[PDB]
């Protein structure tokens, strides 16, 4: 199966910080850069 | 077969939900506060979303 | 047509997207376990 | 919380006692035939959901906001548990 | 900075703005025209940045930078069983069939 | 949106307004202790009102590239002559916003920590 | 279906909260988050800008028999607002000689009329026995906020200057909730509010809001 | 002043940076910021979404004589984009004769013309005496996203579904100046640059967009 990444899921990366989708953005949103490039990806401190 | 039944039905599912309520239990359990138990509504996707502070 | 065209001869076809429910390798069995019912005879035929 | 939850739990002996009463007043009521409720004109509840409305089909809930017009007590009264359908003729 | 400073801008009022509370906030040093300021608040803090939401800016050295996602392997679609009375199981009288 | 913030630029002096409060604001000093005969620096924005439904201002003075909603510190107007900065006294307009007539959130609340 | 549905609730002159139902994931606040910017920051508004009181000196001074003084007389004179019937009127001044023991107010001034003021009750000074307070008050009509930077000269010398708030409105925001209806949850809801008014109904406000709004994109 | 200035640098075809000079410090992103949203958002672009092979079954299987990989190949046909000349075009279809040893790219396939390849190079396959390749895969023009859903059936066999991309333009921002002349230094300088463009011209976008962003800006006016 052609897998995916929906709503769940779990990310996490080296150091320790377990994902869990919350609600993916259709671009418009996001943090856009100066320069368009907007930010793929949060991860609000607090938890770990 | 999941003949993608969407249409109208869907308008209908909530008239089994309105009102209604549902649980929602956790593993473990050391509170009865484990449960709780709210009303609903639908978004999207699988995976079911929770308001914060029962989180704590 | 939801079997003979994509499984047929039992084995499905290479390439066949599949959804919930669809029959992997459709299969007989002899089996009398639950031998004729009443007025379901009132449809076995109705309809014939 | 509950429409009104506020009004309840206090005017009463204690929470469940009420609780109770509630889910009777409810099968008894619109499960013994939608039109029984006490409400009268429009202050009975709706769903104006997507293009058409109804009333709620969740009974439940009239009971709830039922209790909110004088009308309807609580207690052992009529000892005739099946006289309760002494009524199942007057509203058929 | 370079490209912007050679391309098209060089300090914009939101850009640039936000550096105020950068400063009374207890981050940037009051120095150069925007460009030495801006600057700093890179190296260890992250540049700017606005919002695809109201539009505004970012009131705070927000902090970015490509990292790691790794996406492990519970995922959802395998991690999950609804149902009714589906089961209905024997001997056990219970469900599970 | 509190923490006082008091970045503490120095400790001048004024005659109420005319010179120093004026003056000032050119460089040096700011949100800081001053003095005019009992005042400190929560002047220059009157930002008034009454018990309606709008101090107006405050809100609608940082709405612009004015104050600063973080606790900046302007002079309120509610009930009778507040220090607060928006910075606090919104704090209170939703808790408010939630029950009603503000009123009430006051006593309840506390503002002054 | 592909179009909306434009509710309204209007409960009079103040306050609206409007209703866009049908919309989609995106244009949430992409639509009205902007608007806002357009309410809040223009509009044909209108405020006091300078007002002067004989027998007083400064803003910050106190005035005999008057319990108010000064600096609270203007901070409730700040949220007074009227409205002028003809566009050729610039701005006009008001007059108020007024009581020696009485609740003086608004509609006290002067009887004049091009100009209402909506406003009545407005408490605005106790005097008693130290009657006297006839007083110049320049009205204006303006755009967003401006404050001890205007000055409103006229009288020049003890004619004080005050913040000078033109908005005819005050504290707006919003919503957006998703739905489904249609089909795709995810949808939003719209929803906004524009708690206020200052003689412009919350009505007039969106429909003023938008024509501008729409107004500049025009120029491209 | 009154009415702003609308300049228009258009390099050709890709980026074309807008400016509105005479604005007020309130329009500043009050504009463009919003705009943005709908560009990216939605936009009647153009991408991909059916293809076929010959000798392929289906997605998650192998090609001879092609290191690639079915994956793989889809995997870089979607980034390819097109452009359609006329508007009756509701979407149409793309061949390639790919054969024996060579690099193999967009520009190979249909000499058609009706709809051009605004990509060359596009590296799409590498075979190496494993010749054989042509395949039909179906160009679409719609407005988002729109992945294993909408099969563009066609083949009807193994012609395997895609990931709809649409959306014309990528990459979209705008800075705010301090000062375009008037009096109030505070005064706020517009400038939008509309990265770029899969079919259609920075410009296109903006009015698009306007047309849009006006639009559905209109029921504003009956209430209920």
């Amino acid at each position: 199966q052609k897998r995916k990444l929906q709503v769940g899921d779990k990310l996490a990366n080296r150091h320790g910080n377990k994902g869990v989708v919350a609600k993916i953005l259709p671009v418009e949103d996001m943090p856009h850069l100066p320069d368009g490039t907007p930010v793929d990806v949060i991860l609000n401190p607090l938890g770990v | 077969r999941q003949r993608d039944i969407k249409d109208e039905v869907w308008d209908a599912l909530e008239e089994v939900i309105h009102g209604k309520v549902v649980l929602l239990n956790r593993a473990p359990t050391l509170h009865r506060l484990g449960i709780q138990a709210f009303q609903p509504v639908l978004v999207e996707g699988q995976s079911i979303q929770l308001h914060p502070l029962v989180c704590e | 047509a939801a079997l003979r065209d994509l499984d047929e001869e039992g084995i499905v076809r290479i390439g066949a997207e599949v959804k919930p429910g669809d029959i992997l390798v459709g299969r007989t069995s002899f089996k009398g376990e639950q031998e004729p019912s009443p007025e379901e005879r009132l449809l076995r035929s109705i309809f014939g | 919380a509950e429409p009104g939850i506020d009004k309840l739990f206090g005017m009463v002996d204690s929470k469940y006692r009420l609780t109770v009463v509630v889910a009777k007043r409810a099968q008894q009521l619109l499960r013994h035939r939608f039109k029984n409720t006490v409400l009268e004109p429009e202050e009975r509840p709706k769903m104006r959901t997507l293009e058409g409305l109804y009333d709620d089909p969740n009974a439940v809930t009239w009971a709830m906001k039922e209790l909110l017009t004088g009308r309807l007590f609580f207690g052992e009264n009529l000892v005739p548990e099946d006289r309760l359908q002494k009524e199942m003729e007057r509203l058929y | 900075f370079g490209k912007r400073q050679g391309e098209g801008f060089g300090v914009d009022k939101r850009e640039k703005e936000v550096l105020a509370r950068a400063e009374k906030l207890g981050l940037v040093s009051p120095g150069k025209s925007p460009e030495e300021q801006l600057k700093e608040l890179f190296d260890l803090g992250k540049v700017v940045l606005y919002d695809g939401r109201t539009g505004e800016p970012f009131e705070g050295p927000i902090v970015v930078g490509q990292m790691f996602i790794m996406k492990l392997y519970h995922m959802v679609e395998d991690k999950m069983h609804a149902r009714s009375t589906g089961p209905y199981s024997l001997i056990t009288q219970q469900p599970l069939g | 949106i509190t923490q006082v913030r008091k970045e503490k630029k120095g400790a001048g002096m004024a005659f109420a307004t005319p010179e120093e409060a004026l003056a000032a604001y050119e460089r040096g000093e700011v949100a800081l202790n001053a003095p005019i005969v009992v005042a400190g620096r929560e002047t220059s924005v009157g930002r008034l009102k009454f018990v309606f439904a709008n101090p107006d201002e405050a809100l609608l003075a940082v709405a612009h590239g004015l104050l600063d909603l973080q606790d900046v510190v302007t002079v309120r107007y509610l009930g009778r002559r507040l220090e607060t900065s928006p910075g606090r006294i919104l704090f209170a307009r939703i808790v408010g916003e939630a029950v009603g007539d503000e009123k009430v959130a006051q006593e309840l609340i506390q503002m002054d920590v | 279906l592909k179009a909306p549905v434009f509710t309204a609730t209007t409960q009079g002159d103040h306050y609206g909260e409007f209703v866009l139902e049908p919309l989609e994931r995106g244009f949430g606040v992409t639509l009205g988050n902007p608007l806002r910017r357009i309410l809040l920051s223009s509009i044909p508004g209108t405020a006091v800008t300078s007002v002067y009181i004989e027998d007083v000196l400064h803003e910050f001074s106190t005035i005999p028999g008057v319990k108010e003084d000064v600096v609270e007389i203007i901070l409730n004179l700040k949220e007074l607002v009227v409205r002028f019937l003809d566009p050729k009127m610039a701005s006009t001044t008001l007059i108020l000689r007024a009581e020696g023991p009485k609740e003086v107010r608004a509609g006290d001034f002067t009887p004049s009329a091009d100009v209402e003021i909506m406003n009545p009750d407005l408490h605005i000074a106790t005097l008693e026995e130290g009657g006297k307070l006839y007083m110049e008050v320049r009205v204006d009509r303006g755009v967003g906020y401006v404050p001890a930077e205007r000055h409103g000269i006229k009288d020049r010398i003890n004619a004080i200057p005050v913040d000078a708030i033109f908005s005819p409105v005050r504290r707006v925001a919003f919503q957006v909730e998703d739905t489904r209806l249609g089909q795709r949850t995810d949808l939003d809801k719209l929803t906004l509010r524009i708690w206020t008014d200052g003689s412009v109904t919350p009505l007039e406000a969106l429909n003023q809001a938008v024509a501008i709004l729409k107004e500049h994109l025009n120029y491209f």
